[PDB]
């Protein structure tokens, strides 16, 4: 309307809207290629030193039963910690989702969004009164430099 | 035959046990993980807990007070309304501040960047908010009136200006505890063993 | 090196950049070091503001910035061994034992 | 988690809250710019009654 108040249009050939593009979520796959894809490594090689302590003791050796107990809370208590790690990763994975709709862009400020400048989408999204088109314009205005 | 079921019950109520403290740990780790830190001026927008504040008698405040973001003017609102109770008025005073309280102090880039290469436990959020110039007022007809954007533009062009600049301000844990537990345990074991 | 001029640094006798009252109206701090019969010429930038442009011959920046935040960081750690140090109680740790 | 902070009362809507209709109340959050107290100020005018 701010178009179409000053000079004169026709009837529209086709019509459209507006949507956004992005980045396909396809890609950066993890493997065992790609590096601490599981924990840290010092953990490792601390269980490693700890295998080498317990071949050690069965080497110089009622004390293997408590050998064994220590052996077993120790060892126990690692894999609980990787569990509750991995755990806490997948947790906040599945926490975050891929975008689906502008509401979901306009929530999580971690991408960044707008558009080309002066132009009918961003003239649209300044005189939008919704509020989820404004908190959108508003970042937007303010990421405007 | 019950020494059996006495071991099988031992076995679950340590499963149980662990199984517990799993839990507890994940729930430990969920939560430390969820949590961010301040990242952008709509934080310190939304979020009241941290008091923030500025400069008196203007500058920045001027441009609170000609805010048309909507969110610049709720920080100006905010900081209006703490006018009387949080606000400094050099910056020396909201640097201090900065160090002692859980404030926040808005300032330009250049002391930003002077105060964090003078201290390491000082930080910079966000970017260039308000674009804001710095230039030296001139006479009428005076050479540099124009030279402004000839001569002095020729020298930042050297890097004169950025020669100044960069000459003033320049530029595990809990698992090796275990670690030594269980290194404790085999002493122990030794100790037994004779 | 640009014109060969003499000057006299001196500090300013308000120690204000300073902005105007409302109630009165009248431009203080160094808009009024222009106007009180010191220097005509403009002297300080008083960084970038709009009736601060509006004075005798304000010329361009030569420094371009913007306004962040200073904050100060928050650090933390956790020695020894926090196995037995967990929200719960340390009795439990009892009825273990 | 524990609230603990009227910013936190603006983020939780579980918890009703409000105040007394005249007087100090509902007129110092009511003109107020604030965000924290204008969405406590929204919350509570859509339970007015
Ligand atoms: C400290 C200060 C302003 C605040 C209060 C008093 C001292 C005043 O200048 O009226 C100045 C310092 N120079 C900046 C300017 O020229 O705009 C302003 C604050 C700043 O942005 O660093
Ligand atoms: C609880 C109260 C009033 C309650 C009911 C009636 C008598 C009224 O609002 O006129 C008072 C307490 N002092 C406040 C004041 O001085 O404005 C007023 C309202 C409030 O609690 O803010």
């Amino acid at each position: 309307y701010v178009r179409e108040k000053v000079i004169d249009f026709s009837k529209p050939f086709m019509t459209l809207g507006i949507s956004i593009l992005y980045r396909k979520p396809n890609g950066t796959n993890p493997g065992v290629f790609s590096f601490l894809n599981p924990l840290s490594p010092d953990i490792w090689m601390y269980v490693l030193l700890a295998y080498l302590g317990v071949s050690v003791v069965l080497f110089v050796i009622l004390s293997t039963r408590i050998v064994g107990g220590i052996w077993w809370f120790f060892t126990l208590i690692i894999i609980s910690s990787y569990t509750a790690n991995l755990a806490a990763f997948l947790t906040v994975e599945r926490m975050e989702s891929p975008i689906d709709s502008a509401d979901d862009l306009a929530k999580q400020t971690k991408i960044e969004y707008g558009a080309v400048e002066d132009g009918a989408t961003m003239t649209f999204f300044k005189k939008s009164k919704i509020s989820t088109y404004d908190k959108m314009w508003a970042f937007m205005s303010s990421r405007r430099q | 035959l019950s020494t059996r079921i006495v071991g099988g019950i031992w076995w679950f109520f340590t499963l149980i046990i662990i199984s517990s403290y799993t839990a507890n740990l994940a729930a430990f780790l969920t939560v430390e993980r969820m949590e961010s830190p301040i990242d952008s001026a709509d934080d310190l927008a939304k979020q009241t807990k941290i008091e923030y504040g500025a400069v008196e008698d203007g500058a920045t405040m001027t441009f609170f007070k000609k805010s048309k973001i909507s969110t610049y003017d709720k920080m100006w609102a905010f900081m209006s309304s703490r006018r009387q109770s949080v606000l400094v008025k050099s910056n020396e005073e909201g640097i201090q501040r900065v160090l002692t309280s859980d404030y926040a102090f808005l300032m330009e880039s250049t002391t930003i960047e002077f105060v964090t290469q003078r201290n390491c436990n000082l930080t910079q959020i966000g970017g260039l908010i308000d674009s804001k110039g710095y230039g030296v007022g001139t006479p009428m007809g005076s050479p540099y009136r124009d030279k402004i954007t000839i001569a002095i533009l020729q020298l930042q062009e050297e890097g004169k200006l950025h020669m100044m600049k960069e000459k003033w301000w320049r530029g595990v844990q809990n698992i090796g505890g275990i670690f030594i537990v269980l290194a404790a345990g085999l002493v122990l074991s030794v100790f037994v063993a004779v | 090196t640009i014109l060969g001029f003499t000057y006299e640094i001196r500090l300013v006798e308000d120690g204000k950049y300073g902005a105007q009252d409302d109630v009165n109206g009248q431009w203080n701090g160094m808009v009024r070091e222009l106007i009180d019969h010191k220097a005509d010429l403009a002297v300080a930038p008083l960084a970038i503001t709009y009736v601060r442009e509006k004075v005798i011959d304000f010329s361009k920046p030569f420094m371009t910035l913007g306004i962040s935040i200073l904050y100060r960081k928050p650090n933390g750690t956790n020695p020894g061994v926090f196995s037995f140090l967990n929200p719960l109680s340390p009795d439990i740790w009892m009825y273990v034992l």
